[PDB]
């Protein structure tokens, strides 16, 4: 479903800005840790 | 001017919050002052908030509370209200209603200027050119500030801006490769906060050069309104007159757009976005634009205006219209303070617009963007390492990473992080960027010319 | 588009426009086929109505009132104004008014005809030169420009005269050409001159004083490069000259080259 | 907003009201 | 005549003996003359949104009700001069104040009175001559590069009576007067104009012919029209200057008009500092920029009313121009600040805030101006075409276009030239995304590329599609590498490649390329597109043969090729002239198809 | 043709009667002429922009976004003149063209007139972008009158089952698109492939049409057929075996 | 008011300067790991992560943990509060030094092997809050920390 179901408000802003924040940090994090593991992952295929 | 005698009035005719609303005045002038007496013989200062007809709704400095009809007195001085400007006023302390409060004497006016001042014009504004140097390494190597530009610092509730502020009122000066000035104006400051400007100031002797302004938390909100406009009014006089270049160090916007709204409401006027009135856009403007250097006058005013901003939130509107209306922003961090790295300036969303005018050859130095755009360039490279380090670990690194590394380390550790009474020039800064630029080889500075290395990479 | 009572006053005032386009064009009486097409809008100033007549006129539709269709004719007799304008003193055969006039209300769309581009390219050398004072440059485009509108008032600008084509191109050439590349000009110059089918393109087309001192302007700049007296005297003589002629230059060139073979 | 502009036209009819 | 000041609030004030006082009509409020204007009306009341600081203004202050809206004031002394959004010329306030305030309540004549003007009457006019609106009555010798037609006031009309003979007048001289139902008007060689009217023509014609630039992305990916509408992402490195400059400099517009509407202190000086020192080549002779330019230059603690007036007072100017028959190139720099400065107004006017903010008009102002530009036939007799086109840029925070302001501009536009930062941070200059970029022109302009530039339109498409195919191709080369691709997507990749550094990328600030005529323009893309087709042709023959040809093959046999084609750039139209550079593309179209045919 | 126009330029105040002028000369021409008239109204977001600007003057109740309290009556006293009537042999076919502000069916005014009409044909960007044309997003689309408008007798017997399986078959090839931006071509199964296969035709040769091409609703409905026949008959649920047996296999 | 306190501090509890700054830092380092920690995994982690996090949650629960409702932790003397700090921040210190002397080194030193060798003295360190100042002098609690500190060191030097 589209939306979370917090309900509207400055704190709810703020939470739901944070966890923005958050899941971004996560995908760049996963993607770097799938981008080392790609590296080595091509790296024992030509070894 | 006036040579026609003052006007007292018991007519009194309503008492409405801070307003005291006068009936049968003879020609009332919008924004005039007017001295009242109260019944038992205080008296107290204010404004011609309103005009209709014969009414005149006075907005009392101080409040309103022992005020009465049918025995106080009001005396309405016949004018707007003028400040007396002069040199004498670098080196004092007044409160934000231009009031002495060093205990020495009244000042005694060079002239009275118009504390709304007048706009500058376009066509005579010059771009601002050359570099004022603050001392703090995190924005002379990094963020420099070019003389005419305004350049809020954007920090947290209790992050050390004051602390930053009070030393860039200490140190700053010209790039000196005896006409500087300072005039800081603290809104709504605490009195620890202000006790402890005007000692700071006081004891390490910057203060032949400083005008302090400091309006109290609870000094009248009016007052708020009108301490900023003294500041520049006294700028303005110092550098576009006796044509020196000022800096004026404007703490906490924030209190003074909660000045604005105090009075906004007082007018009844509906509120506008996040409660602050529809028009702070003008209003900041009006105060940010009495700046930037100007045709055929050497003098010049740099603006750093401080903003406590609330929840965070850079949208919130007193950060998001000053950053409309300046020409930059240094960001003041909550992990880097925490971390305990004093200043805490993040370098990375900070960002000085005329930066590339600031600096330079003849102005500080050869090689300062190449070293500033390296250092940050490296800086950004070593932050994305040290995300990575915790997915990879340490032992699967390269080499590069651990200089990136050791970079970031000695970077924060010895080109940030000053110490509130140590005094970098920019000449001193940049050497610490070479120190840390040389950290690495010369083909990962990709970013500095090999024009630049050459000449300044070795030693 | 435009309001009723504003709409009736442009008709009156492209009347108007249209009877003073024909009064300057043809002050003769001359074009009878022209002022025949033109005679349902030329008769409301023939006669000496007041505006509030005419305007009274057009909103009883009277006289011609549909603005596209007045739009069109007046660009038509404007176009042809300003063909005849342009050449100034070189006046037009009476027979070449009428054919041109019949080409143009035969266009499609004058407003981006070749007709128009060419009358516009005219007016921009013609506007340069009614300002700018003697010089090589200045010269050389006064000449070519003068020689251009006698090709105009010859063979008119609705066919593709290489001639006409050619110089159309050399002049534009030479006036965006920057002013301190005198060399570039004297060769533009010389190249048109040598290019140009007569021998003497000039003669007749500009006044002897004119001719003189273009003759001058040739010198001058011939003089200064020279080596040896004997040919210095030798292009003073030629200087007598009151015609430009592709020879001269020929003999002109024949003196800086021989200076060149003395080097 | 719209409910504090209800209100202050309400106040200014009050004191148009009072005279 | 006179009102009398009533009550003041902040800049509201009240005025009382305003009986005949029209709505939104100006007034000079106070002693010192604070320009006002009439926001509402009650008995003999008026109420008075001052513009200015009414510190000071008192009760029984005279009113001084001016005649008119808030009007512009049209005619010779427009070009080079530098004025306020409310028509004030900065320049003439400065020189003659000797003050670098711009003083409160100023009251200088936007149009010079004292200076002289060479004035030509149109010579086939007579007394008693019919003549109406937008009629050209004469010319002034303005300046070397501009003519100022003369023209009747639209709304005006009758016989002449009095046409002055050829001279020297001024503004405030009677230089013709006309007659209508025995009603006489005399008129000078100033018209006003109120701003939010729209200057009438008889035509608003389809906007058929292109807005040339020199910068190749422009004219030949996103092309623009005389007339036309377009949108400009407005940040700090990504070069909106190249755009001004180019516009100013280069263009086929005939005349420019440059509105900061709201500019900061600085960025606003960086604009009068630079323009003046522009310049350009006509006849061969290098001339300020300043002589085809007017400037409303305002920063952002002018007045909001200002502000808000400054964009009006731009395209009604331009419109003026564009009523002689000339194409005004109309460059808005930041319609997000007009949109801040009109929801400021309506804040202080209270009314209901609309979208985020905004007021409930916003979309209906910004499609109501950018409509007033347009290819017109002009008003008035002589039969002429003129033009505005705007170029209005946009502020979106942090690259959201969702915003009121500009979601309705990226609505009302028909160009959008989406500048970016990356691209300069990577040295791709112009900044020109040439993804999110867009002209919706590009139908308008097939009747004239068919005419005179046949070949460009496959040309465009052939290219468009060539860096869409890059766009795909380098998601698949994160995937598995870029070797993994077959010999027709190398071909895509690298001549895709050659495109972007060698044809979009231009050094702006060499000579050879400043300025890109689109003959040059469309010989480049012929060539590089010819390479495509051919290097297409040979892989693609020849993938089924045993001596089947690659792209490295074609990279070492025809490097001499490629470079030619990268060295492209470097002819000089001031060097080489039109044909010299044409033949000179034909060889290298000659020598790339020598070199296939022996390999193939 | 009959043509109101009010440009962008024009008062914004009189874009409120323009649509009642228009309606009111196609109610003159439909219920008293006996002409078959459509009504096209152009822009009703710029109607009820000026609704909103008069509503705000008036200083009326806001409803959702600024927009008056009463834009629902007020649209439905515009859109409401339509249809036939019981005696006269004219009609009122109206097609109200209103741009989505910021393309989000929620804004009120297309929310207001979706309540308030018996459809509407949704024009995607997404579409758009990839340059189909038309660009209708049938999945949001929806005509309330076709329940009764097709069937036997009018157009054919199978129009309503085609619609039904069209639609279903289309939701679920772009549910399948959504999952496989997650997990990828790798683990989707042939189930999942003829959905995608279904979504890719059914773009390609049922939406994307010529700009000046008229399918007959029986062309259209054939096209209908050969898309579902990428499926067996147990994954066309909607269609009961009767029309299956009787017009799949062809 | 810690600008304003330092001349304090400096004259009575000369070392809680540091020990607070020290402090900051690692709860500050603890932060900035745990979000790796949950988004990502333990597995990664350095050996001086691994102290920071396990002092950093000595820190949290023995020393920013305070049970109002008990006999001996409704208050806390400020020596008491600067010797917790000033033991767990010595601790944090020697096992620091501990991983970097035998970092790139044969006999690698770890967490894993710090709480094998000496997890008697991180359950002292976890009971020092226990010291009940109502009925332990103040000289006996300085005299256990004291005995903490010793113990610590003695137990570094041996594993060292």
């Amino acid at each position: 479903k589209d939306r979370i179901e917090i309900f509207p408000s400055r704190m709810a802003q703020t939470i739901m800005k944070a966890r923005l924040k958050g899941a971004q940090t996560g995908r760049n994090l996963l993607k770097k840790k799938s981008d080392a593991l790609t590296l080595r992952f091509r790296q024992i295929l030509k070894k | 001017y006036l040579s026609q005698p003052r006007l007292t009035y018991k007519t009194v005719s309503g008492v409405n919050g801070p307003l005291v609303i006068l009936d049968h005045v003879k020609f009332p002038r919008y924004a005039e002052i007017v001295h009242l007496t109260l019944p038992d013989g205080t008296k107290r200062s204010g404004q011609v908030l309103e005009v209709s007809g014969s009414k005149a709704v006075v907005q009392v400095f101080e409040g309103t509370s022992g005020i009465d009809a049918k025995k106080t007195s009001c005396e309405f001085t016949g004018d707007i209200l003028r400040t007396p400007v002069s040199e004498d006023m670098l080196g004092r302390v007044f409160n934000g209603s231009g009031k002495p409060i060093d205990r020495g004497p009244v000042v005694l006016a060079e002239d009275f200027l118009d504390i709304m001042g007048q706009p500058i014009n376009p066509q005579c504004r010059i771009y601002p050119e050359e570099m004022i140097q603050t001392g703090i390494s995190a924005i002379d190597g990094m963020n420099s500030i070019a003389r005419g530009q305004k350049i809020p610092i954007f920090s947290a509730a209790g992050l050390p801006h004051n602390e930053i502020a009070a030393q860039i009122c200490r140190q700053a000066g010209l790039v000196k490769k005896e006409n500087f000035a300072i005039v800081f104006a603290a809104m709504g400051v605490n009195m620890e906060t202000a006790r402890f400007f005007k000692s700071d100031f006081e004891e390490n002797g910057s203060m032949d050069n400083v005008c302090l302004f400091l309006n109290l938390a609870n000094d009248p909100t009016i007052e708020r309104i009108i301490t900023p406009r003294l500041a520049l009014t006294t700028a303005e006089f110092l550098a576009y007159q006796c044509e020196k270049h000022v800096l004026v160090i404007l703490t906490d916007m924030s209190s003074y757009a909660e000045a604005l709204r105090e009075v906004s409401a007082a007018r009844e006027e509906v509120p506008g976005r996040r409660g602050f009135p529809g028009y702070m856009y003008t209003d900041l403007a009006t105060i940010y634009e009495r700046a930037g250097r100007v045709e055929g006058r050497n003098g010049s005013i740099t603006q750093i205006p401080i903003l406590t901003m609330p929840n965070d939130d850079i949208t919130h509107p007193i950060p998001d219209l000053t950053g409309y209306i300046t020409e930059g922003q240094i960001y003041v961090d909550r992990q880097l303070h925490n971390r305990q790295i004093y200043p805490p300036i993040n370098v990375l969303p900070s960002l000085s617009r005329l930066m590339k005018s600031a600096i330079g050859e003849g102005m500080t130095r050869k090689d300062h963007a190449d070293v500033s755009n390296q250092l940050y360039a490296c800086y950004a490279i070593g932050k994305d390492v040290q995300a990575m380090k915790a997915v990879v670990g340490e032992e699967a690194l390269t080499s590069d990473d651990l200089l990136y590394l050791e970079f970031l380390q000695k970077f924060e550790k010895n080109f940030i992080t000053q110490g509130p009474y140590e005094n970098r020039t920019v000449y001193e800064t940049l050497d610490i960027g070479w120190q840390l630029l040389r950290i690495f080889p010369k083909e990962m500075l990709k970013r500095i010319p090999q024009s630049t290395l050459s000449e300044f990479y070795p030693r | 588009g435009l309001t009723s009572e504003q709409y009736h006053s442009q008709v009156v005032g492209k009347i108007g426009y249209i009877a003073r386009c024909m009064q300057t064009i043809d002050p003769e009486n001359n074009l009878k086929k022209i002022r025949e097409d033109y005679q349902d809008v030329l008769i409301w100033a023939e006669k000496n109505y007041r505006f509030e007549e005419i305007l009274e006129a057009s909103k009883s539709g009277k006289c011609p009132n549909d603005l596209d269709a007045l739009s069109r004719r007046s660009l038509i007799l404007q176009e042809l104004l300003r063909l005849v304008s342009s050449i100034s003193p070189f006046k037009m055969k009476l027979d070449l008014i009428e054919s041109q006039y019949e080409k143009m209300k035969q266009h499609v769309n004058l407003w981006k005809s070749d007709y128009h581009v060419k009358l516009n390219q005219l007016n921009q050398l013609t506007d340069y030169l009614k300002n700018a004072a003697p010089t090589p440059k200045n010269n050389f485009l006064r000449a070519m420009t003068s020689v251009l509108q006698m090709q105009i008032a010859q063979y008119g600008i609705t066919e593709d005269n290489e001639g006409i084509n050619q110089l159309f191109k050399l002049g534009l050439h030479l006036l965006a050409m920057a002013n301190e590349k005198i060399d570039e000009q004297y060769h533009l110059f010389k190249g048109y001159v040598k290019d140009q089918p007569e021998e003497s393109p000039f003669e007749g087309i500009l006044p002897a004083e004119d001719q003189k001192i273009l003759v001058k302007t040739m010198i001058d700049y011939a003089m200064p490069k020279l080596s040896s007296k004997v040919l210095q005297d030798k292009l003073s003589a030629l200087s007598s000259s009151d015609v430009l002629t592709k020879t001269l230059l020929d003999s002109i060139d024949r003196i800086v080259k021989e200076n060149e073979k003395l080097n | 907003f719209y409910r504090l502009k209800k209100i202050q036209e309400k106040k200014k009819i009050i004191k148009e009201k009072s005279e | 005549t006179f009102g009398y000041v009533h009550g003041v609030s902040g800049p509201v004030v009240t005025a009382c003996d305003m009986a005949g006082a029209a709505m939104y009509e100006l007034v000079r409020v106070g002693h010192s003359e604070l320009v006002g204007e009439i926001i509402r009306l009650e008995g003999d009341m008026a109420t008075i949104q001052v513009y200015e600081e009414t510190s000071g203004v008192s009760v029984g202050d005279p009113v001084l009700r001016t005649g008119k809206p808030l009007s512009v004031e049209l005619g010779p002394g427009i070009m080079g001069a530098i004025f306020d959004g409310i028509q004030r010329p900065l320049s003439d306030i400065s020189s003659q104040t000797q003050s670098i305030y711009i003083p409160r309540g100023v009251n200088v004549s936007a149009l010079s009175r004292d200076i002289k003007w060479e004035f030509i009457p149109s010579k086939n006019l007579r007394v008693g001559s019919h003549i109406t609106g937008g009629d050209i009555y004469g010319i002034v010798n303005e300046n070397s590069l501009i003519k100022h037609k003369i023209m009747l006031p639209p709304r005006s009309r009758g016989s002449v009576t009095y046409i002055a003979p050829p001279g020297n007048y001024d503004a405030s001289d009677v230089v013709l007067e006309l007659e209508f139902e025995g009603v006489k008007e005399k008129l000078s060689m100033v018209q006003v104009w109120p701003v939010r009217q729209v200057r009438p023509v008889t035509e608003k014609l389809p906007a058929n012919h292109p807005l040339l630039t020199g910068q190749r992305v422009l004219d030949a990916l996103f092309p623009c029209v005389q007339g036309g509408t377009t949108a400009i992402p407005g940040a700090f490195g990504c070069g909106k200057t190249v755009i001004s400059q180019s516009l100013s400099k280069y263009s086929n517009s005939d005349v420019i008009i440059y509105v900061g509407c709201g500019e900061r202190g600085n960025e606003m000086s960086e604009v009068l500092r630079d323009f003046p020192e522009l310049t350009m080549e006509v006849d061969g002779k290098v001339e300020s920029i300043m002589k085809r330019t007017a400037l409303v230059a305002n920063t952002s603690n002018m007045p909001v009313a200002a502000r808000e007036a400054s964009i009006y007072t731009g395209i009604t100017l331009s419109e003026y121009f564009r009523d002689m028959g000339y194409h005004v190139s109309m460059m808005a720099d930041s319609t997000s600040r007009w949109a801040e400065a009109l929801r400021e107004i309506s804040g202080r006017l209270a009314e209901m805030p609309a979208d985020s903010g905004y007021p409930a008009y916003l979309g209906a102002r910004l499609a109501s101006f950018y409509e007033r530009a347009g290819r017109v036939k002009c008003l008035g007799n002589p039969e002429r075409e003129g033009s505005v086109s705007i170029v209005g840029a946009v502020s979106p925070p942090g690259g959201d276009f969702s915003d009121p302001v500009t979601s309705a501009t990226l609505g009302i536009v028909q160009v959008f030239w989406g500048l970016d930062k990356k691209l300069a941070q990577r040295k791709h200059f112009p900044s020109v995304n040439w993804l999110i970029s867009y002209s919706k022109y590009m139908r308008a302009l097939d009747e004239y590329y068919d005419k005179h530039f046949t070949e460009f339109v496959p040309l465009r498409t052939k290219a468009k599609e060539i860096l869409q195919e890059e766009e795909d191709l380098a998601e698949i080369v994160q995937l598995v590498g870029k070797a993994s691709l077959a010999e027709t997507d190398k071909i895509t990749l690298e001549v895709a490649k050659l495109i972007k550094d060698d044809f979009l990328q231009q050094n702006g600030y060499t000579p050879y390329d400043r300025f890109c005529p689109f003959y040059k323009t469309v010989g480049m893309l012929s060539n590089m597109i010819s390479f495509y087709d051919m290097a297409r042709r040979a892989v693609e023959t020849t993938a089924q043969s045993d001596n089947k040809i690659t792209w490295s093959i074609i990279r070492e046999h025809m490097g001499e090729i490629l470079y030619k084609l990268s060295s492209m750039k470097f002819k000089d139209p001031v060097k080489d002239g039109e044909a010299k550079i044409k033949a000179d593309y034909a060889q290298l179209l000659e020598d790339m198809q020598n070199a296939f045919r022996s390999l193939e």
